[PDB]
């Protein structure tokens, strides 16, 4: 419900789980899907640190 | 790179790589040819 302001934006750290990126074309349509270093269309097959 | 990127940019990446590697190959070939010529000269002298 409550997000962060401009100066005091929050940092969230996530690991040891699975991120189902397949459920992405199902929300309020992202106006921005600008993805650099990465081709975002159905390429969720990589393991990040 | 193949597993990561899309065709439109993978194209330019692989072109860059191909150009560099081809340049190296050509340089190596030229050096080998020159060395072979010198060896031929030495062989003729030895035969004489």
């Amino acid at each position: 419900t409550r997000f962060a302001s401009v100066y005091a934006w929050n940092r969230k750290r996530i690991s040891n789980c699975v991120a189902d990126y397949s459920v992405l074309y199902n929300s309020a349509s992202f106006s921005t899907f600008k993805c650099y270093g990465v081709s975002p269309t159905k390429l969720n097959d990589l393991c990040f640190t | 790179i193949l597993s990561r990127l899309d065709p439109p940019e993978a194209e330019v990446q692989i072109d860059r790589l191909i150009t560099g590697r081809l340049q190296s190959l050509q340089t190596y070939v030229t050096q080998q040819l020159i060395r072979a010529a010198e060896i031929r000269a030495s062989a003729n002298l030895a035969a004489t």
